[PDB]
């Protein structure tokens, strides 16, 4: 019982209390429902926290770090009662223990700890977890214990508000750096969604990833054997190439295009709207990028997907098709037009989603301003395919931005 | 309005866990 367990826990006798700890971290790891807040209420934390001091006891401190372990495992409140009761000193403390099975069980708790929020992971760093936390990186490190190391990076890396400090960024980044190389799919999986954790803090985040030299090793991931990876790595890239054009030429020099073929026709649709999604945050820049997006043989694709793909690939279709507009070329949209774009980028008029309706509209706006003669055909491609109808109609939407726009259209290019 | 746009809701959503459990025979 849980009194019992409590009051032999207490003891003076260690082996009586190594057996209550064992008790405690049995009812904590037999199943994945666990009683937290029983063992909470009972007043067993402090008792567990004084065994994290027992450097005379290493069983004991590995039993106790075990059970806070769960316990920070669950939810908040539970996370936030272990580090109320003063546990993060002392993980930090085992961290330097000369038995290795204490300092992994330390290293796992605080990453729990860490890993319940940003705050949380303010306190643990401003104690100084990182630089012991990578000093386990070596040669001899086991496996497990360097997936629990790399797990414990993406936990420093992955909250936002705020993101980490900068100084522990710069500390990370060759960490990861080194463990970009690893073959394990464990290790990459988790260095990859680190770095892209990182790639989505903002446009300074972006430069530290980028002077880091890692994205030449990140790039090719996109064509990893493992679709974890290639995930990773697709998230971790496009969150790159959401910042200026020249960080997205950063990645484009690394031959990025080439792996997307292989990721247009995967057969989950989730990926293939992903890689759409990445596609456009590169129309969207300069008319080498555009040109770019075209010598790499991928605009077929993306019209095929605007036709015939899911509705979410379809709206990035529809985004990527758009975004072209903006510093593209009058010979690149007139390529789009040869490619047969028109007929589904005007069938997605018709859909509820109503930004889906203005980025067409706009994108059909660009495409017409643009053409000086071939203005005249452009509009009876659209006209042909039932676009304009589709226009007249949007003339009397609710959203001022989609009707005017549709007057305007009206206006300059349909009504003479 | 157009441009380029960070990552959407609902992508990429096997992202690894935030608190992991140490499970007995597991």
């Amino acid at each position: 019982s849980l009194e019992a367990i409590v009051q032999n826990a207490s003891s003076d006798n260690q082996g009586i209390q190594l057996s209550a700890v064992q008790a405690a971290r049995k009812l904590l790891s037999s199943d994945r429902n666990p009683p937290i807040d029983d063992l909470i209420k009972s007043g067993i934390l402090p008792i567990l926290v004084h065994c994290l001091e027992r450097d005379d006891n290493p069983s004991l401190q590995f039993e106790a770090a075990w059970a806070l372990t769960n316990i920070a495992s669950g939810t908040s409140e539970q996370t936030q009662a272990v580090v109320q009761s003063n546990a993060v000193p002392l993980f930090l403390r085992l961290l330097h223990s000369p038995h290795q099975n204490v300092c992994e069980q330390a290293v796992w708790a605080l990453g729990n700890i860490i890993g319940d929020g940003p705050q949380c992971r303010d306190y643990v760093i401003s104690l100084g977890v990182v630089k012991p936390l990578l000093s386990f990186i070596s040669p001899s490190i086991p496996i497990t214990f360097l997936r629990n190391v790399t797990w414990v990076m993406v936990n420093l890396c992955r909250h936002k508000d705020p993101p980490p400090p900068m100084e522990t960024i710069q500390e990370i980044l060759p960490a990861l750096c080194v463990l970009i190389h690893h073959t394990d799919v464990n290790i990459l999986v988790d260095t990859v969604w680190a770095l892209s954790y990182l790639t989505d803090a903002g446009n300074e985040q972006i430069q530290m990833v980028i002077d880091s030299g890692i994205v030449p090793h990140l790039v090719p991931l996109l064509s990893h054997q493992e679709v974890k990876v290639q995930t990773a790595a697709l998230r971790a890239v496009g969150n790159i190439v959401t910042g200026t054009d020249e960080q997205t030429q950063v990645v484009l020099n690394c031959d990025a295009l080439s792996h997307f073929p292989a990721l247009l026709t995967h057969p989950k649709e989730k990926i293939n709207k992903e890689a759409v999604w990445f596609l456009s945050n590169i129309t969207a820049g300069n008319q080498q990028q555009v040109q770019a997006v075209i010598d790499a043989n991928l605009v077929p694709m993306i019209i095929h997907l605007l036709d015939k793909g899911d509705f979410g690939t379809q709206k990035e279709a529809a985004w990527a098709i758009s975004n072209l507009t903006i510093s593209g070329r009058k010979d690149q949209v007139a390529y789009l037009i040869q490619q047969n774009v028109i007929p589904p980028f005007c069938n997605l008029l018709t859909v509820k989603d109503a930004q889906v309706v203005q980025v067409v509209l706009d994108g059909l706006s660009n495409i017409l301003k643009m053409a000086e003669d071939e203005a005249e055909t452009i509009g009876n491609l659209i006209e042909e395919c039932g676009g304009l109808e589709k226009i007249e109609q949007l003339q009397n939407h609710e959203n001022e931005d989609i009707y005017k726009l549709a007057y305007e259209i009206i206006d300059q290019f349909f009504s003479s | 309005c157009l441009g380029r746009r960070v990552v959407q809701p609902g992508m990429f959503a096997d992202y690894p866990p935030t608190k992991k459990a140490r499970v007995l025979l597991r």
